[PDB]
């Protein structure tokens, strides 16, 4: 993509551009020896509010050193709580010690 | 009289999982578990490569 | 926004009566027990994805450890297939199955 | 005849929790940790006299499991696969073996399949000659029957 | 502290004109993989066959 | 003079394949008796026995 | 190469075989994530002197 700032800056008050962040976490750590490269790569537009909400599971790989890879989600005890089915028909989460 | 309900076998939800693989690993070897359990576990695992 | 009500108007008139489709019944003594405690007699021969159907059943050690653990909670307890049946009086066959 | 287990060997209930995948001397040796006292031992050779008990056997990766089998070899690890249900044969030495179970299969076979194995009769083998060219390398045997 | 045992019913009733079979059955049904009603229709349908 | 292992089979002579129980292996091993309704047996299954 | 031990063990008392060590120091450290492989690779003959 690359929303060119020309426009991110000045385009109709409506227009719904689809900018797109990178998800570096499964990025490869450059070979411990090889010589460096020399342009820092940056981004000039950051979302102003916590994005990724649909992200309920992150980084399904296993680092070798440190058990939990640097910041990885792992599904909440709901995306699999399949409680019962109320008599009335309103499926409701498994109890909690007699609640 | 009031024909309002249409029969179906395997219903879909208004929600689902969408994963994006970091094709760097994964192998594409479409993991082969047992047979009996391939079916039960079957998809979840294939999806979560 | 027009798409939101639309998704919504769609939910409005999205009336379907499920009617237990092609459902197998694993032979029991042919499923790791982790799967079994989880299973329940028959189960739709068309299960979908679900983080849980992969505990003690996936490489990624972390996540697996937590999931295997997450289920350990007093609350949450996963399930799957034929959970409760009521069956007409009079002609004693089985009516609606809660899957 | 089931080879009993020596004095040293420890009882370890197999589980997924043990075999992590760590880095050691470049390469990602699939270290085994040994519960009693945390001490990841990457390379199969040199682990520490463990008696492996398998109850699961349905969630092994075609490699963690192999490595464990691999460690059986060099480390004399004794792994007991407690969930298999096969049928013996005990068929005389004169026509010994055929259906060849290989170690890869014992490990990945579906919980159902009840495979035929076949142990040797051994007793009716006649003494080898007094001039038979000496045999150099030993015979190795792996599968044993846990019950009589 | 258990010695979970079979107690072959007959060693309870004195009028053994009802009591029949034996502890030998628990041994056997213990092996049958718990079947469903639909499952039995089949086991029976195929024996009769 | 020279028979090695002697076994007390179940003998197909009486339990002929005419009833299923196809012996051969020490195990009786019936067949499509109590299958997992909805699939397809499972070549050389354990419950066959 | 791979001096097969057949011979390193039993070949004329003369024969001058050219075995050859590896110089792992510029070896690449396997990607911090990728899944492991499973055969340890070893060598059964070490020079007896520096």
């Amino acid at each position: 993509q690359h929303v060119d700032a020309e426009s991110i800056m000045t385009a109709p008050k409506g227009k719904l551009f689809h900018l797109q962040f990178m998800d570096g976490l499964l990025r490869p750590e450059p070979s411990a020896f090889d010589p460096p490269a020399s342009g820092e790569d940056m981004r000039l537009i950051y979302p102003l509010q916590p994005i990724s909400v649909a992200r309920s599971m992150r980084a399904i790989v296993n680092h070798n050193e440190v058990d939990r890879p640097r910041g990885a989600v792992a599904p909440s005890s709901y995306e699999m709580d399949t409680g019962t089915l109320s008599r009335n028909g309103d499926l409701l989460y498994s109890p909690v010690a007699n609640g | 009289l009031s024909d309002d309900f249409k029969q179906i076998s395997d219903p879909k939800g208004y929600l689902t999982y969408s994963v994006k693989y970091e094709d760097q690993f994964t192998k594409k070897d479409k993991l082969r578990a047992s047979e009996a359990d391939d079916r039960i576990v079957g998809p979840t695992v294939n999806l979560f490569k | 926004v027009s798409g939101l009500l639309m998704v919504l108007f769609k939910v409005m008139t999205d009336n379907r009566l499920v009617i237990v489709g092609e459902t197998t019944t694993p032979m029991s003594n042919t499923l790791s027990t982790v799967v079994n405690n989880v299973l329940r007699t028959t189960y739709h021969n068309n299960v979908g994805v679900n983080p849980a159907l992969l505990r003690d059943f996936t490489q990624v050690n972390w996540l697996n450890r937590d999931i295997t653990n997450m289920l350990q909670q007093a609350g949450t307890k996963y399930g799957l297939g034929l959970t409760e049946t009521r069956l007409d009086y009079v002609r004693l066959v089985k009516t609606i199955v809660g899957h | 005849f089931v080879p009993d287990v020596p004095e040293g060997y420890v009882a370890v209930q197999y589980a997924h929790r043990l075999f992590s995948s760590s880095l050691a001397n470049k390469r990602n040796r699939v270290t085994y940790t040994h519960p009693p006292t945390g001490m990841a031992y990457p390379s199969p050779t040199g682990r520490p006299h463990v008696h492996m008990t398998i109850n699961e056997r349905a969630g092994m990766s075609k490699l963690v499991a192999d490595n464990i089998i691999a460690s059986v070899i060099k480390s004399n690890w004794v792994v007991d696969i407690l969930d298999i249900e096969y049928t013996a044969e005990v068929m005389t030495p004169s026509e010994g073996y055929t259906q060849h179970v290989d170690a890869e299969s014992i490990m990945t076979a579906p919980k159902g399949k009840l495979f035929h194995l076949q142990f040797m009769d051994g007793l009716l083998r006649p003494e080898p000659s007094a001039f038979d060219p000496p045999a150099s390398g030993e015979d190795m045997r792996l599968i044993y029957p846990l019950q009589p | 502290r258990y010695h979970e045992s079979v107690l072959e019913i007959a060693d309870i009733f004195d009028q053994a004109d009802f009591i029949q079979t034996s502890d030998a059955v628990r041994q056997l049904r213990a092996l049958m993989p718990t079947l469903s009603t639909s499952q039995i229709r089949h086991a029976i349908e195929r024996i009769a066959q | 003079y020279g028979a090695a292992v002697v076994n007390i089979d179940l003998n197909r002579d009486f339990f002929d394949t005419a009833t299923g129980i196809d012996l051969t292996k020490g195990i009786p091993l019936v067949q499509d008796l109590l299958v997992p309704i909805g699939v397809t047996a499972g070549a050389e299954q354990s419950a066959e026995y």
